[PDB]
């Protein structure tokens, strides 16, 4: 069924910050969000599902990682049991720290080795001879609405990239043409690759700062579930499978501002278009939550055709956003937020519907 | 200053050209020779959007021709304009594909693209700065189909920041001129629908019941159908070639009529076409131009629009005309008639008008729309695609040239689902 | 001296300049051809004045005025027209490829290495003049290079230049009639972008001086240059201050300040009282009572906006030829007598007043009619809220499901832009219901 559930954080000052004392803009009143232009002339206001804190570490209801972990990824673990296919989404711009959020730090980890430790230890716990578990990985990107490959290297010759397809199966939906699939057991095993990934993806420096992206990034865990045992002869009658999608995303990139035309204007054209249809998509899943009857323009980007099956259907989804609370950068900020107000699903809407006289 | 080229593939492209030709050399002052005999200095101006220069005041044209049989070449040169096309131009291989999409997809116009290629980059790199690029390529046959579509693969990963458009012929319910129109036209589709800012949808039954009915002609010929896809094409690019109290050009017709991407196929039509006595009987004023334009009749795809709703539309105008009464009149036009449009936009009409009318009116107009109704279309080749599919009756001419069934699979549900989109507003 | 830059931008901007100088040049005694026969003949008067018209040692007159485009189907028309041999041949043209109807690609992809050559012409023009330089900026809503490139001007001559004034007389986006299906986007980001670096913009509209022109002159086929005429005339009946000598004249730092409360609210409107042609130049006595009544009339505005349902904040009043004050303030008084209008009770005072004494002009070939005088008229009104309250329902639907939108994205804009205008856009609607409430002791 349609399950969005999209959340949004607040982090910290840095220690660089609190030195030059940003002020602190970003407030709230429990659920609900607000902020305040510092010129103070209008105060905007925003509601979502969710809403997490990490500016004060003594205040009540405090969200450290294992609160994120507890309350967003749990159900995910859950369902991927059931045979069911699930994705999980991250927005941010560059200084809202979703690198302290997705892996986080060996003091405080963040959501995927947490996932990845409680998903092996569920493994342990239902290993018998009854039952097998087996699990596959992989890692690509999306850049230029293009296709390449991560975890493989290449040609010591130049930039010898990936260029990689997409095809449609009629009945397991889109893949890839030509990816690297592989197996694991070791948590440390996913950390080297995931390193040997995120090396490679296409960056560039900017006048902003040396580390931003340019490229989402899709990190693929394919799980397979095998019990049928015939009770007259062993035969796998059928093996269930199920897929989960981490994916890292880059920012909105108003290019009015930073103006430095070539390349580095001709892919967040690309990305921003991404952006979009991305939450297109999720609007209209928002819609097809209620019984309406509706299209959903899948095939209209590239990252939501590879994600077809894992994304709609019954399928359980998720998202979240970091933001910075510094005032100094609302304008970037106030953009990550603007993008996922799917709060109001459905409210303030008109009824007619006259299908009674169900009698003799 | 601005430019647009041509490609021309397959017989039916060369044999529009030959006729396109014919009648933009006849509004800008040109003969055979490719001189110049005009009247006024104003044909010049911009006579550098279609044409080039040459030594002796001579002018020649950015044409380009691709057909894989010289079966129609010979034929184009020992015509009356066959001979001012630039003889560096005339491309051509051997061994027709024989309405197989295949052999014109992957093994010789896999021989022939960097051919083409090759004279495609001269005449590009030859103009100041560039627009974007015109086609002339029926589909449901071969040749056309296929290296088209090629092409415009290629192109669009070379130069995207530019247009693309093509004007292209479709299959009809009743007749085929082919047996296999189904799925050499699904396989197009599904290179075309990415890789493409518009495409204008054109039916010969169209032209053929419309020739019956208002001409009220008797022996009609191809080479005078197509005279009415050559005025068409002649209007779209008249806000181009020339001034207007209200301009346009390509891109802005694209931006205004195209809201999401994929739904780019359109519905042309053409004003006033009369009989050569029934002129005396009539009066030529904008109403008498808006009612035979939104006309069922007068429209070129084989769509009873009626059966569904227009999400935009476009008017070209072209005359010493009063503004305020073509805007009035489209104003009439949404107001009677809001269940043939849609709600969700609040003008589904724009204008465009041009002040240097053609050769022998007082008055003419083009018409362009993105409707609904198109549906029905898809409907059938599906429908015509997939039972002969479902036998797999002419497959293995096709699977013997490197493919599978996995590529006809995936082009069927991107027409499907394409049809699914144009439903989701059919109903209010 | 005074003087005053022209900057006229898109196909709205030169079709109205080429009318604007038309009748200027026709006021002062000009042929097209740059010379002087008036002056060579009265051999002294400062007529031709500097105001517009720079000046060389060897008689020819040269006007200050620019104009762009990205489209140069326009500018050709001018070089070739009848007035080629007049203009600077700086005639700022980048025709590589027009806007498309869209903001992006004219206040940023085709808003690059362009802007500059503009820029150093108007330094070039300034320099020329010790005094002053009140902006006169001549675009139009919807369309790109008339939204976004005039976007990218004012907030950059608002940096370079500061505290002089600048204006606009730009036209506005009829509610049910269009030449486009992008206006609304194209009209409410270009409101948020120049709400803040302008002082006053006035605004007409297409429709209703097309209503206009079949109610009152009889007339049956109209064009795009008979409305033009009288956009040029509306500007001679404010530029007549600027140029020529009377009782009481009105620089170019008074429309912005009497008319313009608050920063954010300067979108008022505009109206020509007497629009008459050759048969009914007579039989009427035109007189001031008579205009002054119909200034104020609902059809011979110039937007579709019934005041009625509004309220006037400020008002500015402009006349022409023999004219009798005494006259003016019993109209005034006879105004202010009526119960149908209703002026807020924070302006008691409300009007202004201008008086100059030449008569108006013809343009030969024009519906207009000879007269011995004419008046203008200025609002900054609170109806007009209705004409954003339409533009953002026009709005919210089709962002409702973000549409119209690819092209824009895909020349470099964020669409959570979007979702500030409105935001912006929204505030000010307050901001005009606000006001109407009346204060409270
Ligand atoms: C002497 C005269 O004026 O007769 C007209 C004429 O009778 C009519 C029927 C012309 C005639 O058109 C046809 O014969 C015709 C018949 C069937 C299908 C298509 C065309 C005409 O042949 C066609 C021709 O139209 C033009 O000249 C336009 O420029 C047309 N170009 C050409 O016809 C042309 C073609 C090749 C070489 C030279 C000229 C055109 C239309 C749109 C944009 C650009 C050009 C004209 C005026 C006429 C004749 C000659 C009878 C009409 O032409 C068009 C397409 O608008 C058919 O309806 C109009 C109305 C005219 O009244
Ligand atoms: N009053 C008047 N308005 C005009 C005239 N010509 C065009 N317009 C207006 O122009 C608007 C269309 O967008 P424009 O402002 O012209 O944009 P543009 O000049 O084409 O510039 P681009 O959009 O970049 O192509 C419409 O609202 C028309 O009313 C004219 O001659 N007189
Ligand atoms: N309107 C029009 N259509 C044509 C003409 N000649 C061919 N066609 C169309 O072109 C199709 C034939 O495909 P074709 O171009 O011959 O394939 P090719 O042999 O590979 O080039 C048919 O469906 C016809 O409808 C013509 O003169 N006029
Ligand atoms: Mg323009």
């Amino acid at each position: 069924n349609s399950q969005v559930t999209v959340a949004v954080r607040v982090r910290p000052f840095s220690k660089r910050e609190k030195t030059e004392k940003a002020s602190q803009v970003v407030f709230t009143n429990g659920e609900e969000i607000t902020v305040e232009h510092p010129d103070m002339k209008q105060v905007y206001s925003f509601i979502y599902d969710v809403s997490f804190w990490s500016f004060d570490e003594c205040h009540p209801g405090y969200a450290s990682q294992t609160t994120v972990y507890e309350t967003l990824a749990a159900p995910l673990l859950d369902r991927a049991f059931e045979g069911y296919n699930t994705c999980l989404f991250a927005y941010g711009q560059t200084g809202s720290g979703k690198s302290y959020t997705m892996m986080g730090l060996n003091e405080e980890p963040g959501i995927i080795p947490r996932f990845c430790e409680d998903l092996f230890a569920q493994i342990a716990k239902k290993q018998t001879s009854e039952v097998s578990y087996h699990l596959e990985m992989s890692f690509f990107e999306v850049y230029n609405e293009k296709i390449h490959d991560l975890l493989v290297c290449k040609g010591e010759n130049g930039q010898r990239k990936q260029p990689l397809r997409a095809r449609e199966h009629p009945v397991s939906g889109p893949y890839v043409e030509g990816l690297s699939m592989n197996v694991v057991s070791s948590y440390s095993d996913i950390q080297s690759w995931l390193e040997l990934g995120n090396k490679q993806r296409a960056t560039a420096a900017t006048g902003m700062n040396d580390k931003s992206s340019r490229s989402h990034s899709v990190f693929t865990l394919v799980m397979t579930q095998t019990k049928t045992e015939v009770v007259e002869g062993e035969e796998h009658d059928h093996r269930i499978t199920s897929r989960i999608n981490l994916v890292d995303l880059a920012g909105s990139e108003r290019c009015s501002t930073a103006h430095s035309s070539g390349q580095r204007l001709k892919e967040g054209v690309s990305i921003n278009k991404s952006l979009l249809t991305l939450g297109k998509v999720i609007s209209a899943l928002s819609e097809q939550a209620n019984g309406k009857r509706v299209f959903i323009p899948y095939r209209e980007s590239t990252l939501t055709w590879l994600l077809k099956e894992s994304l709609g259907g019954n399928s359980k989804t998720a998202m979240i956003a970091t933001v910075s609370p510094a005032a100094s950068n609302i304008e970037e900020t106030l953009s990550t937020l603007r993008y996922a107000t799917q709060a109001r699903l459905i409210v303030n809407i008109a009824k007619v519907n006259e299908d009674m006289n169900a009698k003799l | 200053m601005r430019e647009i080229v041509h490609i021309q593939a397959g017989q039916c492209g060369n044999q529009i050209g030959a006729k396109f030709w014919e009648v933009i050399s006849d509004e800008h002052g040109i003969d055979p020779t490719g001189s110049y005999h005009g009247d006024s200095d104003l044909q010049l101006e911009r006579i550098n959007v279609y044409y080039n220069e040459a030594t002796g005041n001579k002018y020649v044209p950015r044409a380009i021709l691709v057909d894989l049989e010289p079966g129609t070449m010979d034929s184009v040169r020992s015509g009356p304009f066959g001979q001012i096309f630039r003889p560096d131009n005339f491309v051509f291989g051997q061994s027709g594909a024989g309405n197989n999409w295949a052999k014109g997809h992957y093994t010789e116009g896999a021989e022939l693209v960097d051919s083409v290629l090759d004279v495609v980059r001269k005449e590009s790199e030859s103009c100041d700065c560039l627009q974007g690029f015109q086609l002339t390529h029926s589909l449901g046959g071969g040749t056309g189909s296929g290296m088209g579509t090629l092409l415009i693969s290629k192109i669009r990963e070379e130069y995207p920041d530019r247009i693309m458009n093509t004007f292209s012929v479709m299959p009809s319910p009743k007749v085929s001129d082919t047996v296999v129109e189904p799925y050499n036209a699904t396989l197009s589709v599904h290179q075309l629908v990415e890789n493409t800012d518009e495409t204008y949808c054109i039916d010969n039954e169209a032209l053929y019941d419309i020739c019956f009915r208002t001409l009220k002609l008797t022996t009609p010929t191809y080479g005078d159908l197509n005279h009415l896809v050559s005025a068409t094409m002649s209007g779209v690019t008249t806000c181009l070639r020339f001034p207007g109290q209200l301009n346009a050009d390509l891109r802005k017709l694209a931006v205004n009529m195209v809201p999401f991407p994929r739904l780019h196929f359109f519905m042309p039509g053409f004003a006033p076409l009369t009989s050569r006595g029934s002129q005396q009987y009539r009066a030529l004023t904008v109403p008498e131009l808006t009612q035979q334009m939104f006309d069922s009749k007068n429209m070129m795809a084989a769509c009873d629009p009626r059966h569904g709703r227009y999400l935009t539309v476009a008017a070209i105008f072209r005359g010493r005309m009063s503004m305020k009464e073509v805007d009035e009149q489209m104003l009439n036009v949404q107001n009677k008639n809001s269940s043939y449009f849609v709600e969700w936009i609040p003008n589904n009409v724009k204008t465009a008008v041009c002040d240097i009318p053609p050769r022998g009116l007082k008055m003419s107009a083009t018409f362009i729309g993105n409707s609904t109704a198109i549906q029905e279309l898809f409907k059938r080749i599906s429908e015509q695609f997939t039972a002969m599919f479902r036998r797999k009756a002419f497959l293995h001419w096709y699977t013997g040239e490197g493919m599978d069934e996995m590529e006809f699979t995936e082009a069927e549900s991107n027409m499907n689902d394409l049809v699914s989109e144009y439903q989701q507003y059919q109903d209010a | 001296m005074r003087e005053c830059i022209s900057i006229h931008v898109g196909q709205a901007g030169v079709q109205i300049g080429n009318a604007c100088w038309e009748l200027y040049c026709l006021e002062h005694g000009i042929q097209p051809d740059g010379q002087m026969p008036s002056d060579k003949t009265i051999g002294g008067g400062d007529d031709s004045f500097n105001t517009f018209f720079s000046e060389t040692g060897a008689g020819k007159h040269v006007p200050r005025a620019v104009f762009v485009d990205l489209e140069p189907t326009v500018i050709d028309e001018v070089r070739t027209g009848t007035y080629r041999q007049l203009f600077h041949p700086e005639q700022l043209i980048t025709g590589k490829e027009d806007a498309a109807n869209n903001y992006a690609r004219g206040h940023y992809t085709i808003g690059k290495e362009i802007i500059d050559l503009v820029l150093d012409r108007i330094r070039k023009l300034a320099d020329q003049c010790t005094g002053l330089q009140g902006f006169l900026v001549f675009h139009s809503f919807g369309g790109g290079t008339g939204s976004g490139f005039t976007s990218l001007l004012m907030e950059r001559l608002s940096v370079d230049y500061g505290k002089k004034s600048k204006l606009e007389f730009s036209i506005y986006p009829a509610p049910q009639v269009s030449t486009a299906v992008v206006e609304p986007y194209n009209s409410i980001l270009t409101t948020h972008t120049t709400l803040e670096h302008s002082d006053c913009a006035f605004m007409v509209d297409n429709e209703a001086i097309y209503d206009i022109c079949r109610r009152n002159l009889d007339i049956e086929r109209p064009t795009y240059t008979n409305l033009n005429r009288l956009i040029s005339q509306i500007v001679s009946s404010i530029t007549a201050s600027l140029r020529f000598d009377g009782a009481l004249n009105v620089d170019l730092t008074e429309f912005q300040t009497n008319l313009v409360p608050y920063p954010r609210i300067h979108f008022p409107l505009a109206t020509y009282a007497p629009v008459i042609s050759a048969e009914k130049a007579y039989h009427e006595q035109l007189s001031v009572a008579e205009i002054t009544n119909a200034c104020f009339e609902p059809a011979n505005q110039m937007v579709k906006c019934d005041p009625r349902h509004g309220k006037y904040m400020a008002c500015c009043l402009l006349y022409r030829g023999d004219v009798v004050p005494k006259d003016v303030n019993a109209a005034i008084a006879t105004i202010k007598t009526k119960r149908s209008i209703q002026f807020v009770d924070w302006c008691p005072t409300g009007f202004k007043v201008g008086i100059n004494y030449q008569p108006p002009t013809v343009v030969p070939g024009g519906d207009l009619a000879k007269v011995q005088r004419a008046v203008c008229m200025l609002s900054n009104t609170t109806a007009i809220a209705e004409a954003w309250a339409r533009l953002d329902h026009k709005f919210d639907l089709m962002y409702a499901k973000r549409a119209f939108v690819h092209w824009y994205v895909g020349e470099g804009m964020e669409e959570g832009e979007f979702s500030e205008a409105r935001e912006d856009m929204a505030a000010l609607e307050k901001d005009y219901e606000e006001v109407g409430v009346d204060s409270v002791e």
